[PDB]
């Protein structure tokens, strides 16, 4: 029933509209979304903008007539040049009207007001289009209806605001060049006369909500207006005084002052300067009178979240942030500015108190700007001392955890660390004394607490190397034996687990005192060693990151042999290596093995170094060589669940391990290797004898997955050492042939749920590194691979994720390393290269996106450098305009924005090999253009043809002017690209003006 | 006690995603784009008696919008969301707090930057700074590992009832009946319960 | 001088980290229900049994009902530390509901564990 | 280095014994 408002035959019944809204907006369940479902249809009826004017007149519901505004706003913005100039004087005048009647009427004024602001939106679209060619007296007729009532000033100020917003602020995306240019122009020739009203409002209204609504468009104004209407008038002091004291006014006038400390200024005018200085000292003066005084407690305030209080702390904020980053070197030198100069400061002190994430990040960022100028600024710091001495205080206490997930944590932590190196540069005295206080009060319990333990050791551990290294050596000792002490002092594991991690984490920010001192460099490893055994949770896991930490940064001194030691340090940690990790988890054992990688990667001893390689991989390579006795005897013990969680902790370890010898490594992958892809191989025979046996459910048992996990981290390894390997050679004649003959052929003759996304990340590494080396090879990986996984990803854009985004990662770098590959390709094979690569295009996932722009951009290089020859000639004959219009297409189908750049860059590159004739055939058929046409006409004549059919409401004219605008500024990619976007706005609507394409001329 | 909230960004940056999750637990891993708006009535346990919010999850594709910023008509809450891996959704943000704020000229708005899950972050966390100007509470969010997922809603319900203590409280758990089993139905719970055995459970490499 | 839940009557037996799955049969698709903390809570006026299961963040209810001693706990075929069974009355979700539940756990130790005392209870209830 | 650290370090690692 209610579906009878969608049938334009009869009258609009209003009160079935008013009914189906109501229903909508206050009902609930399935009549509301009934009615929804209606309501978008009748908004959608391309006639629904003629029966506008009749629910504005007759309707008393304020939500009918909003969507019908609704209705007329898509209509103006996509249609106005399309209807007959009456309809268009008449939408004009009743929209007009509209609003002059309910600002009359003081009941609609006051309690419409979303009806009204969108009328009045609704009236800047029209500006948009007709104002100011068509409507010069807009302005003049505005200005005059204004004196003759304060609500029809009142909504005056709101047009005008949308409209400088809509110019201004959000005109870059939504117009042409030309078109924003011209109302800008527009705009500025008649403002003389808007800042006049303006002002006068603001010295004579007494209306709060006149006042409130003509600072909220001096706010948009500020964001464009010269300088001279701003310091050449009283605005400055009003602003600054008048409306700093009431509070209605006080939220958007402090906004404005915001903006005013960012406007365009000559830094040479000695009145301007006290003019700024002037402004600034008003409104502190306000702030401490009328607000709160410094002292007053903000953090406590914010907390309280009284009123609006929050957002004035805010904007406080940001204004004294804003006006101090710019122009406190005004401050600085007259000693009778001095006062406010730290009073400013002293408010962001207190503001950087308050406990809200973002808003520290607001004043910590000042506070950076800050420290870093009185670091390098001769004669500063001494002005700051009293300020910079709170804040260490409040950076100290406010310190976040360190990586040691939440990346905001991460970014905060070094932005604090970056403020309180600079502070403790400053003076390195006073940073010191507050953390030994702050440590005293640990201890005596006064400020005693989890957090507040973990914030002191963060904040003693960030500060590392800034103080001397005989100050360190005395801060750090005492630190260290402040907390042992503590440690003791209390008792239960939960306590002590909490105070031995801060411990360790202090000593590993401090490598320099560590490798100073041995003894204590060895005896905290061994602590670390015992901490391995402590079940307690987080212990085992802290021990084995500190060790690690410590390692990269000292790890010479465990491959020396130091003073009253028998042998180099490494060699002790690996003999009792199997009692260290006993207690350990797989991941931490593996964290283990890698931090001894480290160490050994420092003997540059070829024997030495691979002994202790051997030495380290015994407990693995035994297990190794038992299993791989035991494996092949009985294949069917890979189907024990022991045994292949062994066999992938021992690939795990030698990843581990690898990861940190890169080159080095290859010893021990030797030992490994052959017996290794035989693994491989028979793992994967038994993956397919299950999915054949189980079917394709197979894959997510538990059994299954183990095994793939063995084939995961065999090509992990394989891929880890090859992209860090120095001797090519061995790569190439040892590695790569058992490797392709190994994983290839298993790939492509498995089911698509059976395949590796893995195999394909491992070919593009060793074509990345040896691809060079071994055309053959690359063509055998193409074979393998190519055709059965582009038919896994090209029935949709979602299924194997992983495999589609791995695919172009190798297309992509095989047609880098080796694009003869794909000259090898039957015809057939290479047309599937072509529309694989347009299939990229198409898709929304930004992996997958830009490598097939990439690849789309390096193909045609390497086709350009192949000269004049038969397979460049036939690759342009065949796919030249394949890709120019596939590229077209994803420019202006508004659902790959993401790639406008590269897609851009990909068409300019197009179009600039026929206006430079690098393409040596005609690209048209003999039958179709006459003999001698030149590609550069063909081209355009061919484009022209294809926006005519893609976008037939465009003119001839707009198409050819764009096209001409386009070939002639594809050699500048700015321009280009300004052009395009341009026609993205003109698709958009009808009657595009063909001139706003020589914006550029 | 209910408030409607409006939610809205640009497609796939994960509003119904993040709506259904707080509406039955579950992840919907597929993207089917919402058509116009769809609405759900969410409430939550607090301090000062459950609050109730009519959530509002309007479509980001322009293609499917639907009425548009006749959604927001009497809203008194809403979220912004953008996708931290996609940089286009945080340049959109400006323009759809700019439709809302046009509507809505005074009411508490979270911005979300949903799916910091995933490693290869765009959007990084210094890049983030519209909301400060705008008064805008943000929140860094993943609907898949459900990081902070509650925070925009506690924020919200905060300002609306006016009071900074406000938290959660868990929902008081009734006694549970006592079960009989009916004979006339054992052959049919022990099919649905053979298909649901032999169906994988999702993401088994998860931590959980 | 003058001076300026609903579950307290009952016993945690166990307690145990775990993700919540309800089959959706019309879709044959697991949907999470809820992650949180597992529990079985014994009734000090009844000596019953139940699982209350919690959100966490929000603490919304995702599992509450009896430990059936007629339930039974079967494994899936993609997991070796879960478990599969039907419940024929839950009230997380308002009105009783049948379920067929899945729980998965962090290990296959919490998993066998959790079946050891989800038998336990189950002859607590058969009394 | 001095002394006393080592004496007060050295029981570290028995801190769990
Ligand atoms: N990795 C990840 N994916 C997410 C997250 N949140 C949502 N998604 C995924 O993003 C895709 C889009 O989800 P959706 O909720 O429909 O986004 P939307 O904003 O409602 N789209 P629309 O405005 O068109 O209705 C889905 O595949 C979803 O699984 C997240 O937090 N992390
Ligand atoms: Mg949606």
């Amino acid at each position: 029933s209610m579906e009878g408002i969608l049938d334009f035959s009869n009258d609009l019944d209003i009160a079935l509209l008013d009914q189906v809204v109501s229903t909508f907006y206050q009902g609930s369940g399935v009549q509301q979304k009934q009615a929804q479902e209606i309501l978008t249809k009748f908004q959608d009826n391309p006639d629904a903008w003629q029966k506008a004017d009749q629910i504005l007149q007759f309707s008393t519901n304020p939500q009918s007539k909003f969507i019908a505004l609704s209705i007329l706003d898509k209509l103006i913005t996509r249609k106005w040049k399309l209807l007959p100039n009456d309809h268009r004087i008449g939408i004009r005048n009743f929209v007009v009207g509209m609003i002059i009647s309910m600002c009359q009427d003081d009941e609609v004024f006051k309690t419409q007001k979303n009806l009204i602001n969108k009328s009045d939106l609704t009236l800047v679209q029209i500006l948009k289009q007709e104002w100011p060619q068509n409507w010069p007296e807009f302005i003049p007729e505005l200005i005059g209806s204004s004196s003759s009532s304060v609500n029809v000033c009142e909504n005056n100020m709101i047009v005008l605001k949308l409209l400088s917003e809509e110019v201004f602020d959000f005109s870059a995306e939504q117009m042409t060049q030309a078109k924003a240019l011209h109302l800008k122009n527009s705009m500025s020739k008649e403002f003389e006369q808007i800042f006049k009203l303006c002002f006068q409002v603001l010295e004579q209204g007494s209306s709060s909500s006149l006042i409130v609504a003509t600072l909220e468009s001096l706010l948009r104004y500020l964001h464009w207006i010269p300088y001279r209407y701003i310091y050449e008038t009283n605005i400055l002091e009003l602003l600054s005084t008048k409306f700093m004291t009431s509070p209605d006014t006080r939220a958007i006038t402090l906004k404005c002052l915001t903006e005013v400390s960012n406007l365009k200024i000559p830094q040479d005018n000695d009145l301007i300067k006290r003019q700024t200085v002037l402004f600034f000292q008003n409104t502190l003066q306000q702030i401490a009178t009328s607000v709160m005084p410094v002292t007053a407690d903000l953090k406590a305030t914010y907390a309280n979240a009284n009123g609006n209080d929050q957002s004035f702390l805010q904007d406080l904020a940001m204004f004294l942030t804003t006006y101090l980053a710019r122009n406190r070197a005004l401050l600085e030198s007259d000693e009778s500015l001095r006062e406010l100069l730290l009073n400013a400061h002293q408010y962001l002190i207190q503001l950087s108190k308050i406990e809200e994430r973002e808003l520290f990040k607001t004043t910590l960022d000042y506070w950076h700007n800050l420290v870093a100028d009185l670091f390098y600024e001769p004669l500063k710091k001494h002005i700051y001392e009293e300020i910079c001495s709170q804040l260490r205080l409040v950076i100290i206490e406010n310190m976040v955890r360190p990586e040691e997930k939440e990346s905001d944590t991460i970014q905060l932590y070094k932005s604090e660390r970056e403020v309180l190196v600079y502070l403790t540069h400053l003076n390195v005295i006073d940073t010191e004394e507050i953390m030994i206080s702050k440590l005293a009060r640990q201890i005596d319990g006064s400020e005693w607490s989890w957090h507040n333990i973990n914030t002191l050791s963060w904040a003693i551990g960030s500060i590392s190397g800034t103080m001397s290294e005989d100050t360190e050596k005395r801060f750090v000792v005492t630190v260290i034996k402040d907390l042992l002490g503590l440690c003791e002092q209390k008792r239960g594991k939960d306590n002590k687990a909490v105070v031995a991690s801060d411990i360790m984490y202090v000593v590993g920010q401090y490598p320099r005192f560590l490798k100073a001192h041995w003894n204590f460099l060895r005896t905290v490893i061994l602590a670390l060693f015992e901490f391995m055994h402590e079940t307690h949770e987080g212990v085992q896991d802290m021990a084995c990151d500190t060790f690690i930490k410590i390692v990269q940064k000292c790890k010479y001194h465990f491959v020396i042999q130091q003073p009253r030691e028998s042998e180099p340090f490494i060699q002790t940690i690996i003999r009792d290596i199997q009692k260290t990790t006993a207690d350990l988890q797989p991941q931490q054992v593996h964290t283990f093995y890698k931090a001894c990688g480290i160490i050994i990667s420092e003997e540059r001893s070829v024997a030495e170094r691979n002994r202790l390689l051997s030495d380290l991989m015994q407990l693995p390579n035994m297990a190794w060589d038992t299993i791989v006795e035991q494996s092949t005897a009985n294949p069917t013990l890979l189907l024990d669940s022991e045994t292949v969680k062994i066999i992938a902790n021992i690939i795990k370890t030698n990843v581990a391990v690898c990861t940190s010898m890169g080159a080095d490594f290859y010893p021990q992958l030797g030992h490994i290797y052959y017996n290794m892809l035989q693994l491989y191989r028979a793992v994967s025979s038994m993956i397919s004898a299950q999915v054949a046996a189980e079917g394709l459910i197979a894959t997510k048992t538990p059994k299954v997955r183990g095994l793939r996990t063995i084939k995961k981290e065999i090509l992990k390894l394989v891929e880890t050492y090859i992209s860090k390997a120095r001797n090519l050679d061995d790569v190439v004649k040892v590695l790569v042939e058992p490797l392709l003959n190994a994983v290839l052929e298993d790939y492509m003759n498995n089911v698509p749920d059976a395949r590796d996304a893995e195999v394909l990340n491992c070919m593009t590494t060793v074509v990345e590194k040896v691809g060079h080396m071994i055309p053959q090879g690359v063509i055998l990986i193409l074979q393998s691979v190519f055709e059965c996984t582009l038919d896994m990803i090209n029935k949709d854009f979602t299924e194997y994720p992983e495999h589609r985004v791995e695919f172009y990662k190798l297309l992509k770098v095989i047609n880098e390393k080796s694009f003869a590959a794909f000259l090898e390709l039957p015809p057939a094979a290479f047309k599937l290269f072509v529309d694989a690569i347009c299939w990229a295009f198409k898709h929304n996932n930004r992996d997958v996106e830009v490598n097939g722009l990439q690849i789309a951009l390096d193909l045609v290089k390497n086709i350009e450098r192949m000269g004049n020859v038969p397979f460049a000639n036939e690759f342009h004959k065949n796919y030249f305009f394949i890709f120019v219009s596939e590229t077209f297409f994803v420019l202006t189908d508004s659902d790959h924005k993401s790639g406008f750049s590269k897609q851009a860059l990909l068409l300019m590159k197009l179009i600039s090999l026929v206006y430079d004739n690098k393409i040596s055939v005609p690209l048209y058929q003999e039958a179709e253009v006459p003999q001698g046409t030149s590609n550069q006409v063909y081209l355009s004549q061919y484009l022209a043809n294809m926006l005519s059919n893609a976008f037939p409401h465009l003119t001839s004219e707009q198409i050819a002017s764009f096209l001409s605008a386009l070939t002639k500024q594809c050699k500048d990619l700015v321009v280009f690209k300004g052009t395009l976007r341009d026609f993205l706005v003109q698709i958009k609507e009808v009657g595009g003006d063909p001139t706003d394409y020589l914006f550029a001329e | 006690v209910q408030f409607k909230l409006v939610l809205v960004g640009d497609g796939g940056t994960g509003k119904t995603t993040f709506v259904k999750r707080h509406l039955t637990g579950e992840f919907e891993k597929k993207y089917v784009a919402t058509l116009g708006v769809e609405v759900h009535p969410l409430v939550f346990h607090t301090n000062r008696g459950p609050i109730k919010f009519n959530v509002w999850d309007t479509a980001g594709q322009e293609k499917f919008g639907g009425l548009r910023d006749g959604y927001y008509i009497q809203a008194q809450c809403a979220i912004i969301m953008f996708d931290v891996t996609s940089r286009v959704t945080y340049k959109n943000v400006p323009n759809w707090h700019r439709d809302l704020v046009r509507v809505c000229e005074n009411i508490p708005i979270v911005l979300c930057g949903n799916k910091v899950d995933i490693k290869d972050r765009k959007v990084k966390a210094k890049s983030i700074v519209f909301h400060r100007k705008k008064n805008l509470q943000y929140y860094d969010i993943s609907a898949k590992s459900n990081y902070n997922f509650e925070k925009p809603f506690l924020w919200l319900a905060r300002k609306l009832i006016g009071d900074p203590n406000l938290e959660f409280v868990a929902m008081p758990a009734l006694a549970p009946p006592e079960v009989v089993m009916d004979p006339a139905l054992a052959a049919q719970y022990e099919h649905d319960l053979e298909v649901a055995q032999t169906t994988a459970l999702p993401d088994e490499d998860d931590d959980l | 001088f003058e001076p300026v839940t609903m579950e307290e009557d009952e016993e945690v037996l166990y307690k145990v980290r775990a993700k919540l799955f309800r089959f959706d049969a019309d879709a044959k698709e697991w949907k999470e229900r809820g992650t949180g903390d597992c529990k079985f809570l014994k009734n000090k006026k009844t000596n019953k049994v139940r699982i209350l299961m919690r959100r966490d963040k929000t603490l919304k209810i995702c599992a509450n009902h009896i430990i059936a001693p007629e339930y039974t706990l079967k494994p899936n075929v993609g997991s070796d530390r879960s478990w599969v069974y039907a419940c024929t009355a839950d009230i997380a979700e308002g009105e009783a509901e049948a379920f067929t539940f899945a729980i998965r756990f962090g290990s296959k130790e919490n998993a066998d564990k959790f079946k050891e005392e989800f038998e336990k209870a189950q002859e607590i209830n058969k009394k | 280095v001095p002394k006393e650290l080592m004496q007060q370090i050295e029981n570290f690692e028995k801190i769990f014994t």
